[PDB]
């Protein structure tokens, strides 16, 4: 369906004007629903995890694969909604928001690569897509030109993803030759027993991890973060992630590593510390998805790790939408316009949004608390899979750090929440203009997910237990 | 009442129009603590025209 | 920076020596024993006062004729030319 | 006679060495870029040493056919301020730069054995002494070249590879035409 | 093995400590996919496998779409700024 | 999905070891997989040639201190 | 030693004897308007480049993709008959695909140069 949409949507778009894309993306977020609803009874491929070997042994496809498919499905649908719906129409909001013509395609083909990535069985398959991912993503980075900012984050991001690509490619071909293939399910016990193979794979392991923000090799892609659009922010800061950690927690490939350990508590203190003096809000939320890829770190040292890392994820991806759709629904009442392209950059621009918005600071609170990981909401339970997990596993010390991190990133997190619920002169009385209806209620959806999805997690077990045990 | 507090009690600045000037370039903070925009529309008035 | 070698004479007056076999003019030997000999001026002679002409001297003329073979390889300081070229168009679309 | 060729691999290496530090020390890019090219004119000797002439013609036709002639395409087009290689600028890096050949260079010769002890995984790196016995079969009937086989295996047992390469050049159109033109509406 | 290594580490080297050129960036990273390469094509030689060649035709045809992608991002860096400094990317 | 083919369509140098164990594989659990373990040694050791390395440092070694 | 590396190793290591010949019988006793450039022209300390259309640097880069597909077929024609009507339907879809941005190339007009001092084409209307 995704090839089939960009083969439609190529020509669609060269055939059409630059007055038609809004109404292009509308069809193809139509698209993905449609088929989100229509073809997802293939679950049942999957039941007793029954797995499945596709294009040779080119492509695997499980219910962890099919899982994290829908999720990339779902995460496309609202940020395509984003870009197809007016928040305001105004004047200002035409000029902030509008699609280029070409973003749409670029959107599809890093959705392929992330899944191409996710469903791999083989290296050649990997590294394609890798590169199908990253440089779509480049250009993402780059589609608006008319930003000094985003230029420059663009060629940062081609060279620092050159490096690791490299690195990458170097590991795949050291395995090649010392083992002559390109297949994991090449190793076993007695391979991993026999053969020191650990330099290798955790080459490998880092030159997928540091794509994602991977300390000490975070500054470059948090500076790639604050510089592009809010629009294209919270899609690159997201679905990267998703791909490489899913590939690195189905490939068991690290599964009690030293160093991966070591990068893990030093990814949770920094995406912790660094956080506290930031002032800008994409930066703030650039260290939150830090400390969080550390937390999805750690379950890649535990060779049982299906259900930890998709409601983690899962809750993650949410409360990420959320709160930059909070973000770019507070850029009404922020008195102070600062860019074309980041409208709101500066967290005390939210200062008094309770007397504007009291229900989207209540949206604000929820996803902050959530975040924090307070009960009932769904990152506590996140967070609680995680420490059942690597306690159960034996990681004693990572737990405290763990804790400490939790407690340290809360500072940064309510430092939001505190500046949006004080006092403010100059409140609003009165707006004629209307906020998007699409946009509310998905945004209302992602909120009241995070506030009651606690109700279902006995069914969401059940299910679990059949389809991945 | 008001000066910005930040979310470890230090001192923050108040982004303004104030300090989007060319005084405040051509120095040397952090990527953090800049301020300075180089895609204002108080900058970028005559780009490439 | 012009390249210069300072080897000895018996070895150079040699060099020299071989290279008149070739048909086109080249740095004779004599030029090579004149290297030792500076000039001493005949005080007796007359000199160019005695014609009412006052010369030029070579470090004012050195730039007119010099310059020829002056590569000029780049403009001085590029910084301060950031911002003011961001004004311009550089590709016309 | 006989060992007069026998080193044009070794020879290969020291030259990859040299280009490599004309690269870097060039003063004009240019000149970078034309150093470069005869670093790919030298891995392609390395090739058809080793038996890849194929690749050899390949890598002169893609490479330096296309890659290099946009790289000059640009340098020609673009103005490319440069810092000259400098003893002010530069000589930081003396310690870092060693520090880091040695230790790069020693383990990417160890990481490709498997044996355990650690000094022992470059002796055997170097253990480059004895000479491999090419016996002659006669089981292969037909005329099938590496480029035969690619052709097989990619259209083949790897068709899916070759069906995505194609949504990767449909990026390599589409980008640089998002990037560089300006949409009139 | 040894001079693909070698033109890998080097080029690596002449990334990093590269305060001068962005040209000598890109010439780096094509430098490097060559190193790979032909480490991946000793070891097709030796071992009389495939798979080690049909990966390097890929690479070339990945790093070919690379380059592309990547001068036409100096493109646009350039269409704004209009001079490509020693610093600054 | 493209093991085992050499460069000119066919088997590869070292099929015959990797086959063998694979078969031994197939029989076996991971608890059983212990007995592919000379096996798998075949196979290393037609790829890298590590013992008929040392095997030929010996010989060699006897024709160079012994003699001389 | 074979022709074939004689020839090609013969043609490089000789090609200089014209060249030689040339700058031992030749004259050479410059000028510096000899060693000028023109009839006219000059230009201060302005720049080192001019400004250029987008088509111009386009048609390199597209060179590129193209040339890689083309070569990319190489394999295909040398493995024709072993891949008999399977191939053939994946070369086939390999080409629609690329043929498909091809087809995106031509509709938004990228290699087109475009005029900045158009012709007045609007009508001539007095306000009585
Ligand atoms: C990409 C850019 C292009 C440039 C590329 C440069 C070449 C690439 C070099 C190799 C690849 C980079 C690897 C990145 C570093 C991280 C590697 C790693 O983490 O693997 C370590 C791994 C053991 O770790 P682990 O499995 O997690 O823990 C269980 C322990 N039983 O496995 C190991 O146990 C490692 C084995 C230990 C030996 C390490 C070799 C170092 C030897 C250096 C000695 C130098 C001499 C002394 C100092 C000289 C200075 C003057
Ligand atoms: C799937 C779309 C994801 C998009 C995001 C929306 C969350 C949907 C959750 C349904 C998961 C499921 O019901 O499945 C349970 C899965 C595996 O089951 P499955 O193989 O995927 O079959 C599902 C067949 N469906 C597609 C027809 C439904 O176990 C898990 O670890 C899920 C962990 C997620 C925890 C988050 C809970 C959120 C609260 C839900 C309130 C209704
Ligand atoms: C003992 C627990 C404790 O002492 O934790 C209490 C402190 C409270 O810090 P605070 O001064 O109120 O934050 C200042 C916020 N303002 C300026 C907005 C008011 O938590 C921390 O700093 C981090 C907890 C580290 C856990 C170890």
């Amino acid at each position: 369906m995704l090839i089939l949409a960009i083969i439609s949507l190529i020509t669609f778009v060269s055939m059409s004007k630059l007055s038609d894309n809004r109404a292009i993306i509308r069809l193809i977020n139509i698209y993905l629903i449609l088929v989100l609803v229509l073809d997802s009874f293939l679950y049942l491929l999957f039941l007793n995890n029954q797995t499945y070997t596709v294009m040779g042994e080119l492509l695997i496809f499980n219910s962890f694969t099919f899982y994290i498919d829908m999720l990339i499905y779902f995460i496309m649908i609202v940020i395509s909604s984003l870009y197809g719906y007016n928040l305001y129409n105004n004047n200002l909001y035409k000029t902030l928001f509008e699609p280029k013509k070409e973003l749409i395609i670029l959107f599809l083909i890093n959705i392929l690569g992330a899944l191409l990535i996710v469903h791999s069985n083989d290296f050649i398959t990997l590294f394609v897509a890798i590169e199908l991912q990253s440089y779509s993503i480049y250009l993402i980075t780059a589609i608006y030109n008319s930003s000094y900012k985003a230029s420059k984050a663009s060629m940062l991001y081609f060279f620092m993803g050159g490096i690791l690509s490299i690195l990458i490619a170097y590991s795949i071909n050291t395995y090649y030759s010392v083992l002559n293939s390109y297949t994991l399910h090449s190793l076993d016990s007695l391979i991993i027993n026999t053969l020191d193979l650990n330099l290798i794979l955790i080459a490998l392991s880092l030159g997928l991890l540091f794509k994602i923000g991977i300390a000490p090799l975070h500054k470059w892609l948090i500076s790639i973060y604050e510089n592009t659009p809010i629009l294209i922010t919270i899609y690159i800061s997201l679905i990267p992630k998703i791909s490489i950690l899913s590939y690195l927690v189905l490939s068991n490939i690290s599964i009690n590593s030293l160093v991966i350990s070591i990068l893990a508590i030093l990814t949770l203190l920094v995406g912790s510390v660094g956080g506290l003096l930031q002032i800008k809000i994409k930066r703030l939320l650039a260290f939150s998805g830090l400390t969080n890829a550390g937390y999805m770190m750690l379950l890649l040292l535990l060779n049982n790790n299906e259900f930890s890392y998709l409601y983690y994820i899962t809750q993650y991806s949410i409360s990420h939408l959320a709160i930059f759709m909070i973000i770019i629904f507070s850029i009404y009442y922020i008195n102070y316009i600062n860019n074309q392209y980041n409208p709101i950059i500066y967290v005390n621009q939210l200062k008094g949004l309770i007397h504007d918005n009291a229900y989207l600071v209540l949206s604000m609170a929820i996803v902050v608390f959530s975040f924090i990981g307070i009960p009932p909401l769904l990152g506590f339970f996140g967070k609680l899979n995680i420490l059942m997990s690597i306690l159960n596993n034996g990681y004693y010390f990572i737990s405290i750090v763990l804790i400490v991190a939790s407690l340290i990133s809360a500072l940064y997190y309510l430092y939001l929440l505190n500046v949006s619920i004080q006092d403010k002169n100059n409140i609003l009385i009165n707006s004629n203009e209307t906020v998007s209806s699409v946009l509310s209620y998905i945004l209302s959806s992602l909120i009241i997910l995070i506030t009651f999805g606690f109700i279902y997690n006995s069914l969401i077990i059940d299910i679990f237990n059949v389809y991945f045990n | 009442d008001p000066i910005p507090s930040g979310a470890l009690g230090q001192k923050v600045p108040h982004v303004d129009e104030s300090h989007q000037d060319l005084l405040f370039r051509t120095s040397h903070m952090v990527e953090d603590l800049e301020t300075y925009d180089e895609d204002s529309p108080i900058n970028t008035s005559d780009a490439n025209t | 920076e012009v390249r210069h070698i300072e080897l000895p004479k018996a070895l150079y007056q040699a060099y020299t020596k071989a290279t008149q076999a070739i048909w086109w003019p080249t740095y004779s030997p004599d030029q090579v024993e004149r290297q030792f000999l500076s000039q001493k001026i005949d005080p007796s002679a007359k000199t160019f006062n005695d014609l009412d002409l006052t010369p030029m001297e070579l470090p004012d003329l050195m730039f007119k004729l010099i310059r020829p073979y002056r590569v000029n390889t780049f403009q001085h300081d590029v910084s301060q030319l950031e911002n003011k070229e961001k004004t311009f168009v550089h590709i016309l679309d | 006679m006989m060992y007069l060729t026998y080193y044009f691999i070794e020879i290969t290496i020291f030259l990859a060495i040299l280009c490599t530090i004309f690269i870097i020390s060039a003063k004009n890019p240019m000149v970078s870029i034309l150093y470069m090219i005869a670093l790919f004119v030298i891995a392609a000797m390395y090739l058809y040493l080793i038996g890849l002439g194929i690749f050899s013609l390949l890598y002169i036709m893609i490479y330096i056919g296309a890659i290099a002639v946009l790289f000059l395409f640009i340098i020609t087009l673009l103005d490319i301020n440069s810092t000259e290689l400098s003893v002010k600028s530069n000589i930081r890096d003396l310690p870092l730069v060693l520090i880091s050949l040695i230790v790069l260079t020693i383990s990417g010769l160890m990481i490709y054995s498997n044996d355990s002890i650690l000094i022992n995984k470059l002796l055997e790196a170097f253990g480059n002494d004895y000479n491999t016995i090419i016996t002659q079969d006669w089981f292969n009937i037909e005329n099938t070249t590496l480029l035969t086989t690619i052709g097989n295996v990619l259209l083949t047992n790897n068709a899916f590879i070759l069906l995505v390469l194609a949504i990767v050049l449909l990026l390599g159109i589409i980008g640089p035409i998002s990037i560089t033109m300006k949409h009139k509406e | 093995m040894f001079i693909g290594t070698i033109i890998l580490v080097l080029s690596f080297l002449g990334f990093v400590f590269n305060r001068r050129n962005i040209i000598l960036a890109f010439i780096c990273l094509e430098t490097m996919l060559l190193g790979i390469n032909l480490i991946l094509l000793r070891n097709s030689v030796l071992f009389d496998d495939i798979s080690g060649s049909l990966f390097a035709i890929v690479i070339i045809i990945l790093a070919g779409v690379e380059s592309a992608i990547g001068l036409s991002l100096l493109v646009s860096y350039y269409r704004l700024r209009g001079v490509i400094n020693s610093y600054g990317i | 999905t493209a093991a085992g083919i050499s460069l000119t369509g066919g088997r590869n140098r070292c099929f015959s070891e990797w086959q063998s164990f694979m078969h031994c594989t197939a029989k076996t659990d991971a608890k059983s997989r212990a007995q592919c373990l000379p096996n798998f040694e075949d196979y290393m050791e037609c790829l890298h040639h590590t013992k008929e390395k040392a095997r030929l440092r010996e010989i060699e070694s006897v024709l160079k201190q012994k003699k001389e | 030693m074979n022709t074939f590396i004689i020839f090609i190793i013969l043609i490089p290591i000789v090609g200089f004897a014209l060249l030689a010949v040339n700058i031992l019988l030749a004259v050479y006793k410059p000028y510096n308007e000899k060693l000028g450039a023109f009839e006219c022209g000059l230009t201060s300390f302005n720049q080192t480049r001019l400004a250029f259309n987008a088509a111009f640097i386009l048609v390199a880069i597209l060179f590129l993709p193209f040339d890689l597909e083309i070569s990319t077929l190489l394999p295909y024609v040398m493995s024709i008959y072993l891949v008999s009507n399977y191939g053939f339907t994946i070369v086939l879809l390999f080409l629609l695909i690329l043929i498909i941005g091809f087809v995106y190339e031509i509709n938004t007009n990228a290699l087109k140069i475009n005029k900045h001092n158009k012709p007045n084409t609007d009508s001539l209307i007095y306000k009585l």
